[PDB]
């Protein structure tokens, strides 16, 4: 599997890690006119995970599976330990993770369900190396107590990192100087904002590449760009695939 | 299902110097002007898309009044247009009469002109925003060894430099007509060489030209459309301090940067 191991944590080898990932989610994607690649949909639920290995600082390794129509996490392995999301397709369970001991977590994939059970938000939740290794081996573990901040801490430096180089870099800048960091505004705008970016550049095709509605990006001073098309770097070289979303 | 077919959108277009796209004194008569004016909230700068490919403003719709270039884009009847293809803007905001393949274009010596159409040769000055929000990005540009461009020597040079968080010279303006301008010297652009001898990119005053126009390509490069060629470190190597005009080659990494804005 691709994989990061604690190890061998450079800005280098993450930001690999990244590319790789993000090359491994857009195989099979469409292009539009904007050339950011878009994720395949309908995919049978056989070829529908993508598994990456986690390793932490004790060689403890989990395995992440992520659907690759939405690059979000639907589970992962422990050992001999498996925990799937509520709103994992259904079938998943007969499809990974089938030689482990499976359980259900009862919260969604999604920022807002994790936030509730854990109690705890992204913007008081630290990003960073302690934190990233710290989430591995609670997950590791299954500390309940732990798992939802786990969650947020990996979510955003995988994923969400994947689907934007800003977060990618604010990352790497983190990474270098081992120096931790909440999200601010500009990350948390671009995470809330994936899914409504997809529709509109998709949309957009129609109309010149303006779009239906404007979408807020926070810079790093706290002030909002109105993206309103595709004519903004700020999401062109930024944004670096998307959720399907129109014909 | 209907997000995915828009029916309009009003928004504005700037480009040249952060100008805007303006129908002059908001006059409505077919053949009515359009000119760069400074950006502001009234009507006569507001351009409505349609998925006809048409452009409106007061009523009526953006167009070249001409075949060959140099004549005035004006606004006009729409109803003149029925049997027209229309307007094709190009995911590098190239503007673009699909008939004629004139551009749209603030090609005078200052900014305070008539828009015409004219043949493309990718210059500032034929680049374009399509949006509401019509000021420079300020940003910083990383690149190579994970370090950020900074301009150098007065700002006459531009080269790979170690992050450093409000150092004033490793902020840049990312302007409507696709400029890069030292963001505390805005009449300052990133240039690729003037001079055929060298391929150093460099500091120049702005001035519309080709040299000057760069696009941030989703495939990660900073691409220069009309010199078909991209940003590259020289050698991959930052410690050379130049940043020359390249063909695209994914043989290192030097080619690949991204905004951190
Ligand atoms: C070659 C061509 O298509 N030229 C037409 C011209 O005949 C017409 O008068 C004008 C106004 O609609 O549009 C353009
Ligand atoms: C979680 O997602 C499911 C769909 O799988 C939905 O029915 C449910 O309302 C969601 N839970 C909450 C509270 O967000
Ligand atoms: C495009 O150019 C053609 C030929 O000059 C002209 O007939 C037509 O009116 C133009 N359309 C627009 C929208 O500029």
């Amino acid at each position: 599997n691709l994989s990061l191991s604690q190890s061998n944590f450079s800005a280098d080898t993450y930001k690999s890690f990244i590319k790789n990932l993000r090359k491994q989610l857009t195989i099979g994607a469409s292009y539009g006119s904007a050339g950011i690649p878009i994720l395949k949909h309908s995919v049978p639920i056989c070829e529908r995970f993508l598994l990456v290995d986690l390793t932490n600082g004790d060689n403890e390794t989990i395995t992440l599976a992520i659907n690759v129509e939405d690059a979000g996490f639907a589970a992962y392995r422990a050992a001999d330990r498996s925990y799937f999301f509520q709103n994992a397709p259904p079938i998943a369970s007969y499809v990974i993770f089938t030689d482990t001991n499976q359980n259900i977590m009862n919260f969604n994939n999604t920022f807002e369900s994790i936030e509730i059970v854990g109690g705890t938000t992204r913007s008081e939740t630290p990003l960073g190396i302690m934190h990233f290794e710290a989430s591995i081996f609670h997950l590791f573990v299954h500390d309940e107590n732990y798992v939802p901040t786990s969650f947020l801490v990996l979510i955003q430096m995988v994923l969400e990192a994947a689907k934007f180089k800003f977060i990618e870099q604010k990352v790497i800048h983190s990474i270098m100087d081992m120096e931790d960091f909440t999200p601010g505004l500009a990350m948390l705008s671009l995470e809330e904002n994936w899914t409504q970016l997809s529709l509109q550049l998709q949309a957009s095709e129609s109309l010149n590449g303006v779009f239906g509605d404007s979408v807020s990006l926070y810079n790093s001073m706290d002030e909002p760009i109105g993206v309103d098309s595709m004519y903004y770097p700020i999401l062109t070289a930024n944004m670096a695939f998307q959720l399907y979303q129109c014909p | 299902n209907e997000q995915c077919s828009p029916q309009q959108r009003t928004t504005r277009i700037s480009g040249r110097d952060g100008l805007c796209v303006d129908v002059y004194g908001a006059l409505t008569a077919d053949g009515s002007r359009v000119i760069l004016y400074p950006c502001g909230q009234q009507q006569n700068q507001q351009w409505t898309f349609y998925p006809d490919n048409t452009i409106r403003s007061l009523g009526k719709c953006l167009a070249t009044s001409a075949l060959s270039s140099g004549s005035n884009v004006v606004i006009t009847n729409c109803d003149y247009l029925r049997y027209d293809d229309g307007w094709m803007v190009s995911s590098s905001g190239t503007m673009m009469n699909k008939s004629s393949h004139l551009v749209l274009t603030a090609n005078a010596a200052t900014s305070r002109t008539n828009l015409t159409g004219e043949n493309n040769v990718f210059a500032a000055k034929q680049a374009w925003r399509i949006g509401n929000y019509v000021e420079p990005i300020v940003t910083t540009i990383i690149g190579l060894r994970h370090m950020c461009l900074e301009a150098t020597d007065n700002d006459t040079n531009v080269w790979l430099e170690s992050c450093v968080k409000n150092k004033t010279k490793q902020y840049w303006a990312l302007y409507s007509d696709d400029t890069i301008r030292v963001n505390n010297n805005r009449n300052l652009c990133v240039s690729s060489s003037t001079d055929s001898s060298s391929k150093l990119i460099v500091i120049r005053r702005c001035d519309g030209s080709i040299n000057q126009r760069w696009v941030f390509t989703p495939q990660g490069t900073i691409s220069n459309p009309g010199y078909e060629a991209v940003m590259d470190v020289a050698q991959n190597d930052v410690y050379l301090k130049k940043i020359v005009l390249s063909s695209a080659t994914d043989k290192g990494n030097g080619q690949q940067w991204t905004v951190f804005y």
